[PDB]
């Protein structure tokens, strides 16, 4: 097979691929790999344009979702923040493969250890201290919450960056930061 | 891919520069045309930094904003294999390496050029 079946990313270099505050105003590099029962994830999120370049003084939050369909999919709209023509699926090379995930399922947070109106139970939740642009002197929260912004049948990722209450007229840019989840399949 | 290697382009104030992204597509590349112009200033200790973007069929500019409104592709049909853009009225601030990445699914490709601007026009 030319791609790699056990990996799904947004590539390693994606251009703006989000709207948030406004049209593409952020770039998100997400790489889920599977390994047995558990993903292991690396998420970096960096604004580009607009207020995510300079903090507004009333924002403590800067969070980004990710909807999946009953079969793993991602679905491109709200409130999903990859935009629809944002690149997503198995890796090939240094893109992705065109081929529809067959097995995503695999890559979905696990239902029976996160339940989908459990999204308040701690063990939804995966949360670590990591640092604003990697400045150790600027601490903030990223917190990870496993299908608490899922439909019916339907799996999610929520990424939480917190505590930016205090660094204000700043660009958002996070480090990379890593998670994991216990898998569906 | 695209069909220029890494150049070095030395222009003068004033001038607008021209910078070449012409690409090729396969027929495996199915996946939507995204095209990206990054820059890393000489100046400041910024890098790659989003200057104009072509995705979902669609320009997208001022990102820049010390190139505001001085950035535009050149060609009228980005589709058919340009990526080119210009850079009207040079200044000192535009020095710097500028990155051209052309992607269609699961196709990749992506030039720099170093772009140099004098004071005054001259090369010798």
């Amino acid at each position: 097979t030319p791609y790699d079946p056990l990996t799904l990313w947004t590539t390693p270099d994606p251009p703006p691929n989000c709207s948030l505050i406004q049209e593409l105003d952020a770039k998100l590099t997400l790489c889920l790999t599977k390994n047995g029962s558990i993903v292991n994830g690396i998420v970096s999120l960096v604004g580009v344009k607009g207020n995510l370049l300079n903090i507004q003084s009333t924002t403590t939050t800067v969070g980004v979702h990710l909807v999946f369909d009953e079969q793993g999919r991602l679905i491109t709209s709200t409130p999903t923040a990859l935009v629809p023509q944002a690149y997503w699926g198995y890796r090939q090379g240094q893109s992705v493969s065109t081929n529809t995930v067959t097995n995503g399922l695999g890559f979905m947070p696990n239902v029976s250890a996160y339940p989908r109106p459990n999204a308040s139970e701690a063990k939804s939740q995966m949360v670590s201290l990591t640092y604003l642009q990697g400045d150790t002197s600027k601490p903030i929260t990223m917190k990870v919450a496993f299908n608490g912004i899922t439909s019916l049948n339907g799996y999610s990722l929520t990424f939480m960056w917190s505590g930016l209450s205090n660094y204000i007229n700043q660009p958002f840019s996070t480090p990379s930061c890593s998670f994991s989840y216990i898998t569906q399949e | 891919g695209i069909t220029t290697p890494e150049e070095m382009i030395e222009k003068a104030k004033g001038e607008t520069a021209y910078l070449p992204c012409k690409f090729t597509l396969s027929p495996e590349d199915q996946g939507p045309l995204d095209i990206e112009w990054l820059i890393s200033p000489a100046d400041n200790q910024k890098v790659d930094q989003v200057i104009i973007l072509y995705s979902g069929d669609k320009i997208y500019d001022d990102y820049y904003p010390d190139l505001k409104g001085r950035v535009h592709f050149t060609s009228n049909d980005l589709k058919s294999g340009d990526a080119s853009i210009n850079v009207t009225n040079l200044q000192l601030s535009d020095i710097g390496t500028y990155q051209c990445k052309v992607k269609k699914a699961p196709g990749v490709a992506n030039k720099k050029i170093h772009l140099v601007v004098l004071v005054k026009p001259s090369g010798a």
